């Protein structure tokens, strides 16, 4: 469902889901943050409807511009936290 | 062997965060923002958030004292790190304040400390952790008594945070965070670094000086004007290295009867040597051993002689370092600056504008500052000022804040020893203080 | 009586101790400050006990370290017990004839720092100047203070000799000591990590010229 | 435009190399090691090799004076750069020495200077370039008279280099590289930078102070011990900024008859003002204007008064800056530090060990050093030394090298005023000098 | 004759030939310096036999280990000079 070009630089992302300490982990690369969102919906269909945002911690930063690339948003090898809204 | 790192000073002031080099995290396969499990001495563990630091050595980990305490380790010790992938959002945690940090605090602990501290921060905690929360011009310590997913979890927005009354006693090995550390010293980067070098081997690896016959420094003379933080440095170096600290106050010694002075000097060195590794700090050395001519007494000259003798009577001496503070080199007797004595000097100068800023942050850590408060500006208008001046400034600012609110409080009755958490010190308070 | 003169750290104590050991004589140290630290009366009692014990164990050397602490320029004393101590010293020395064969050595910074009555005729009538060492001397001192260290091949003591003109023996000994402790610190991070041999591996450790440079600029 | 850059000081000491920022070369599409064509003032061009420099501003190009001269521009001016893809390996070049740089030189020129300078280096050259070759304790300048592919080429291993006879005269606009420049000053980075700021607008953009009513500095007091290079700095700043330079030597003035002193001060300021923009340098100011009490003469007091008057008599002054050197601030009359006068002070201190090294390289540029010569070492054994000491050291070293070879040379006859190019100064020469 | 993966980072190299001011410029990427040699022989067949070396100037550095990558040998966007031997 997520397509990874094996010849491009790649990275892992760890998602902390609100819904319990659900820890999902996934290879991405020059994907957008919006790709993390679709991966999340893909892995937890129930969230398709639910309203949530993605952020990093320490400090809290809301990933507001989902069109940015993991590289641009400095999210290589990062933990992304799902916050309900 | 790759997961073992050397403990180093924090740059990130958040007690939850430890820092690794970019390369090291690569090597260990750790996510930026990951929860990590630290293993220390005496079978202690801590859980923390890991972040990268560009200036951190590849073999070092940066952590605040809070975490060093929890792991029962000190700067230069060795811990092990490992990811914590299983860590769950906690259902409920139970925390209690340490008694000695909450005397006089008649507030709502949850509402005033815990709620803001944990709110949306995603802090990991482990049972038996002591953490620190600042606020209301005080810093309270709490112990984690229970976590629902035991023994560690993340305090998520849905985690129920319980106190449930009755401050607890401080155990023996649990050092107060109110103790002086390098964290409480601003604007001495260079000199603090020298002193740390001098003292490292003698205080942290004393067994060495039984194995070899090289002489470490014995006496260190800290020089500079009053209020520059010489006492602070000595106290901090002791605490951080886990050495015993013995204060000798010049005036206190000189206040004694002829003979009870010399007896007090002796008891100081004896007690040091008994509890080594140890630091003896001689505050206001010029009160005891002034310029050879400035003494007029005969018992006065006996006291100085007694001090020289005691210095000479220190070989490795179970590993005792003597530190002493004075205004200027030439204020004291040139014989203490002899060889087997105060043969090392360090100048604690007036702080620069950067240093002034560090000092101002140190002395405001527990205050609520309004958004209009600059600090870098206060730094810039205080050129002559030394640490003690800046601390007084913050203190005067805060007391002015309190007076302004005191008429208002007396009228709609007198919450008094409480609303000090809602109170904020404003730039107007600092200006008031800056012109006094 | 032999008066050894020169700046601190020139090895006056060392000379006296060595001469005693080498000649098989008994050695008795009197430290100026130690004597002056005592109660009025316990000073004079300590001087007396020193000469008595020397004479009892002769042939013997009494070394008086920091003579100017006990017998400073006649005017520099203000006390009355202070003047009694100096007098007590004159008495004891003049009371040593051929004695049981007891020689008295004393160290001070300068001739003029002490009471001229001590540079008397039956007392400190021989003076010897222990000056600042030259570059050759500096080298001997550096070898003495390295005898038990392992030096890397790149260590040139003659070089260290040349950049230490002002230095006296005590300075050079401190230099070697600082060099060695730096060597140890460099290896200490490495050792803590792959566990802490600690009070060992100090034999495999070598002090490098880089260690001396570090020390030479401190 | 992107091809326009601001001229800046060289880091790379090789006269063929100019430096750009990494980003700028990217932007301009220039290859590391590319031959580039520089365009300056007065329709002049230069060809150089371009390299990247990490510390170079994106809008600046770093070049040595040699190339600045060839382009008739000064630090801060604007040049244009462009790639030179058509540049050919030259068939033959013709070079001649400038007369004033080759007085006394009785050598091969080709074998001693040109051959080693060009050998396998792939230097680009342009007709009408003056370049500099160092060696034999001299630095010789040559002019490029003809290149076979005209007007520029690369001197490749097969390029025939002609220098057939007859040193040429120096044209008017061709400044000697023997003139003092910033490249002749070591260990003053910080202070030299301040002085350059102060002087930039008044000396390089004088028309400004006719367009506005803001006051530039008038008097700059350089202090520090003798031999620290104060005269050097003032001379260099003049040369580099293209300002007129007028020296007033304290002792020279005071050596004159009462009245011919005051007449000489006056003529100095008049001539400066006439030739502005200009720098007046007052060497040994304390000889002329000592502490108000230290003067005993009556003509002496008249001279200091005359100096104050002359300072005050400098308004917009066209654009005249007065620089003066003295040992200490307190050695001179305080009225000189009044506001309209010597209101700017700069401390030229003792150099550090890094500075000492720069000075040692500066004073060895024209010597052949043996491989065993370690300047960093000589740096470390010369802690007290100031520039003038280090220059003397190199001079003593070189003269010792020459004496060692002089017995050998007298015997197998006396090449003498030659063979100084084959001679190499050895570390043994420096040790000899270091202990004298 | 030289193959460039246009999906991979790429660079241009200017080769200063000894055989006169021959300025050849060619694109490459993670090619080895030995690929520059191959390209040189390809472009000047006559030199298949001739003995030569590759170097940079200022300072002169002989590119002795031809197995190194343009990236490793810090030769991105560089001028390489052919020196006869
Ligand atoms: N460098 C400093 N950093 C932080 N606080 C300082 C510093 N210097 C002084 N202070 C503050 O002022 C107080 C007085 O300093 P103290 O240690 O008594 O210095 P000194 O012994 O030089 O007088 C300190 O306890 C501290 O609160
Ligand atoms: N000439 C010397 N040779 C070797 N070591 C010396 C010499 N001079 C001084 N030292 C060192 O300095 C130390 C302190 O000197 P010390 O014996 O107290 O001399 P002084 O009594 O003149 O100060 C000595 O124990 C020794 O280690
Ligand atoms: N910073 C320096 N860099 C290079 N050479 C220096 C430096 N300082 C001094 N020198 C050398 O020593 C000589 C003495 O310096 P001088 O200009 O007379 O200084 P001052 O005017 O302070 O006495 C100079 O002409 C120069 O050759």
């Amino acid at each position: 469902m997520i397509l990874i070009d094996e010849s491009e630089p790649t990275t892992n992302i760890q998602i902390r889901l609100a819904d319990g300490g659900r820890l999902v982990q996934k290879f991405n690369h020059s994907h957008r943050i919006s790709d993390i969102r679709l991966f999340i919906v893909d892995a937890r269909p129930a969230m398709a409807a639910t309203s949530f945002i993605l952020m990093t911690t320490f400090p809290n930063k809301e990933l507001a511009d989902e069109s940015q690339t993991l590289k641009e948003a400095n999210l290589l090898n990062a933990v992304i936290v799902q916050r309900l809204t | 062997r790759p997961n073992r790192l050397i403990v180093d000073e924090a740059i990130n002031e958040d007690n939850s965060v430890v820092s690794l080099s970019q390369p090291k995290m690569d090597e260990l396969q750790l996510f930026r923002g990951d929860t990590v499990l630290l293993k220390g001495k005496k079978r202690r563990e801590a859980v923390c958030i890991v972040l990268s630091d560009d200036t951190c050595s590849d073999e070092k980990i940066r952590m605040n004292r809070v975490v060093r305490n929890n792991l029962r380790v000190r700067l230069g010790d060795v811990i092990s790190i490992q990811p914590c992938p299983d860590v769950k959002y906690g259902k409920r945690i139970h925390v209690l304040p340490i008694d000695d940090t909450v005397e006089g605090i008649t507030g709502n602990l949850f509402e005033v400390y815990l709620k803001p501290y944990f709110l949306e921060a995603y802090r990991p905690i482990r049972k038996g952790d002591i953490f620190l929360v600042r606020g209301g011009m005080r810093a309270v310590e709490f112990k984690v008594v229970e976590t629902d997913p035991s023994p560690y979890c993340i305090v998520a927005p849905d985690t129920v945070i319980h106190c449930e009354g009755e401050p607890i006693k401080r155990e023996d090995e649990e050092e107060s965070l109110n103790e002086v550390g390098y964290d409480d010293i601003g604007g001495c980067r260079k000199q603090l670094a020298q002193i740390k070098e001098m003292v490292e081997l003698p205080l942290r690896h004393p067994a060495l000086f039984k194995a070899i016959g090289v002489k470490p420094p014995r006496g260190i003379l800290l020089y500079g004007p009053p209020g520059t933080g010489k006492t602070l440095i000595a106290r901090a170096v002791a605490n951080e290295t886990g050495a015993f600290f013995f204060l000798i106050n010049g005036p206190e010694i000189m206040s004694k009867l002829a003979g009870e002075s010399e007896s007090n000097l002796r008891k100081a060195f004896e007690e040091a040597a008994a509890n080594a590794p140890a630091i003896i700090f001689i505050d206001e050395l010029d009160a005891i051993a002034p310029k050879r001519e400035k003494t007029h007494g005969e018992v006065e000259r006996r006291i100085v002689s007694q001090l020289l003798t005691l210095m000479d009577g220190l070989k490795q001496r179970a590993h005792v370092i003597v530190m002493a503070a004075t205004n200027r080199p030439n204020s004291i007797d040139p014989a203490l600056r002899r060889f087997g004595r105060f043969d090392r000097e360090v100048d604690i100068g007036i702080p620069d504008a950067t240093g002034r800023l560090e000092i101002l942050q140190i002395h405001t850590k527990n205050m609520k500052l309004a958004d209009d408060v600059d600090l870098e500006q206060v730094a810039n208008e205080t050129h002559g000022h030394v640490g003690a001046d800046l601390a007084a400034l913050c203190s005067e600012a805060a007391l002015q804040a309190i007076r302004k609110k005191m008429d208002l409080i007396d009228l709609e009755d007198t919450i008094d020893a409480e609303v000090m958490n809602s109170l904020a010190v404003t730039m107007d308070d600092f200006r008031w203080a800056l012109s006094q």
